[PDB]
């Protein structure tokens, strides 16, 4: 029983690991796109005065 | 809708899909919610254009989620659930009695 | 309905005892169990009536439930038209869609029954702004032999079940040096269904909504009950008693 | 598809169990060779017997 | 008399393995589907980021 | 009869739901391609502006 | 919904964890071969059992 | 054709729903082993057999 | 849930061993044909009947 209750919430569970694994990957991607989108402004910014 | 106008509108349509998807996934989760009903969503539209004849309005927008059925059908069967308790408990009771002096 | 669905076997149960009680005319145990079993059989008749009676009741209730559900639909639909309009003319693009969902509501009237409205020629361009947006030419509606329905509103139709005897009753009123009631030749897919089945005219004299398809079935049900009521009365009347003293019956000079 | 149906085929196995036992009583009747074995099963057979 | 209560006692607690096994299937099949349905959504979440 | 009355009209079942999601997937995907197309129009606009 | 989409990647697992509990919850009933094993699965039965 | 397109998916469901009901309708015979199991199916055969 | 994963299958095996041995034991009591087989099982029976 005292086993079971640590087991109830303690270490590793596939869908938990899988879900966050996907999420950050998506998060890592959303950031990459927008940051490159920032980069495109550097160009626009420079162009403003270029 | 404008240029930016068309831009969100298509986005909102995709967002509505998400909402529709979100509802369905919950219903999928509700598959064993043994006390759950049908809640479903609606849609609507926004903006204006002009040549005579009618009223005008355009775009995409979401509208609330609702449920309704034969409410009393639940009442109908609830009355039955009452007397099933009445009989089943009695039936078990008599079998107990019968066992006393078989 | 299946073998042993109570009533069928109950008569046999009723007669199974008569075989033994005929075999043993002094065994009160048969009488005791038989009396109860038959009493249960009578309950089933009591239950079956209450089952059907109650179904017919809710069916009757469905008219009030129905009436209510659709009257709001009645005003809601007419209200929708209001929005179409104005003290001036408008642009062609969207009320087109406004109609359609409001149109399937007219289909709901078909669902229930049916109703129709006129469509014809108008113009919707200003050049002086002295203009209107308007229902009638494109919507004024008729129903079930009556034909006055408003472009924009619901109108004073009602049902109420008295206060003493307290049973249903329906009414209408009108302005044009004429005031008569609601009940047209009403029918419909649902609307006729409810009317047809429940009992459609009302004989206050009978206290009865006379006809009914369900109601007639209950009348036939009782047509069964009373007949067999007499016959076992006949046969049990054949039994011997030290006194006979009648039921107490009206007008019986 | 959410008020009348999906439960009943859950019943059928339940009902299958109802027959499952019902068969067993019948087997007991055949194994015993006796009409009935408890009070509520036939009053006549009881009254007749008793 | 003991035999009567012995069975009765069991029947109160008795579980039909076949019935329960099917009920497991009911949830077990369903749980599979919801799992994929979750996956489908997860993929749907990612792909649109084009 | 009442036992039936929780799985064909209103209370929870599978086949109805699993199919419904597919349309949203298609509609979702169609919307996804649609908006990405708008990006091209934004591009054309910027180009003419230049 | 906007942030809920963050919660939803959990809700996927959250809904999954419900089935995760159920399948095993059955398993101990399978392993126990009993309707119930806890006092609070059905007390009325449980008090009756005792 | 075109607005059939979105309703067409629904017919596929409607077609799917028919088989779901159809297979169930067969199940009545599977449980019963009888030509039919309820009055509305054929009043006469019940009637006559009574 | 989580380290439940890590042992629950292990626990099932643990559960299996106990049941396996118990059944394997009763096989021994059958093979011997005695209600018990050793002192530590029911001493009074073992010693007194010895």
């Amino acid at each position: 029983s005292v086993y079971s209750e640590y087991q109830s919430k303690s270490g590793v569970n596939t869908n938990e690991e899988l879900a966050a694994l996907i999420q950050y990957q998506s998060s890592y991607g959303a950031a990459a796109k927008i940051v490159s989108t920032v980069d495109q402004m550097l160009d626009t910014l420079l162009g403003l005065k270029s | 809708m404008g240029i930016f106008g068309t831009l969100y509108t298509g986005v909102t349509g995709l967002k509505a899909s998400e909402v529709q998807i979100a509802t369905t996934g919950n219903n999928i989760s509700n598959a064993n919610a043994t006390f759950y009903t049908r809640q479903r969503v609606v849609q609507t539209t926004n903006g204006y254009i002009t040549t005579g004849g009618v009223q005008v309005g355009t775009g995409t927008a979401v509208e609330s989620i609702v449920r309704l059925h034969d409410e009393y059908s639940y009442y109908k069967l609830k009355g039955a659930s009452n007397q099933l308790e009445y009989t089943k408990y009695m039936a078990s009771t008599l079998q107990e009695i019968a066992q006393r002096f078989p | 309905d299946l073998q042993n669905t109570g009533i069928l076997q109950d008569l046999e149960n009723y007669n199974k005892a008569w075989n033994d009680f005929a075999s043993n005319p002094n065994e009160n145990a048969t009488k005791i169990a038989l009396v109860k079993a038959s009493q249960t059989l009578t309950e089933s008749v009591n239950n079956t009536f209450a089952t059907l009676d109650k179904i017919q009741k809710k069916v009757n209730d469905d008219i009030k439930n129905t009436v209510d559900e659709i009257n709001k639909i009645g005003e809601e639909i007419a209200t929708i038209n209001k929005q179409i309009y104005g003290q001036e003319a408008l642009p062609t693009e969207h009320a087109n869609e406004l109609r359609d969902r409001r149109d399937e509501l007219e289909l709901t009237l078909s669902k229930l029954v049916s109703a129709v409205a006129s469509k014809n020629e108008i113009n919707q361009d200003n050049r002086l702004d002295t203009t209107i947006t308007d229902p009638g030419h494109q919507y004024n509606l008729s129903i079930e032999g009556f034909s006055i329905v408003d472009g924009i509103n619901f109108h004073p139709l009602k049902l109420d079940y008295d206060d003493k005897n307290k049973s249903y009753s329906i009414y209408y009123e009108t302005p044009d040096e004429k005031v008569r009631d609601l009940t047209a030749k009403i029918s419909g897919g649902q609307l006729g269904a409810q009317l047809d089945l429940r009992g459609r005219n009302y004989s206050k004299s009978e206290g009865k909504y006379e006809d009914g398809i369900i109601q007639g079935y209950m009348d036939s049900l009782d047509t069964f009950a009373k007949t067999m009521i007499n016959e076992t009365n006949n046969l049990y009347a054949s039994s011997a008693k030290s006194s006979v003293t009648s039921d107490y019956l009206s007008g019986l000079k | 598809m959410r008020i009348t149906n999906k439960l009943n085929f859950t019943n059928s196995v339940n009902n299958s169990m109802g027959g499952q036992s019902a068969l067993y009583q019948i087997s007991q009747q055949l194994a015993s060779g006796l009409k009935i074995q408890n009070s509520y099963e036939d009053a006549s057979t009881y009254i007749d017997n008793t | 008399l003991s035999v009567n209560v012995q069975s009765i006692k069991s029947n109160v607690i008795d579980v039909d393995y076949g019935e329960a096994m099917m009920n497991l299937m009911q949830v077990q099949l369903a749980y599979q589907a919801s799992l994929k349905a979750s996956t489908t959504i997860s993929q749907l979440s990612l792909l649109n980021y084009m």
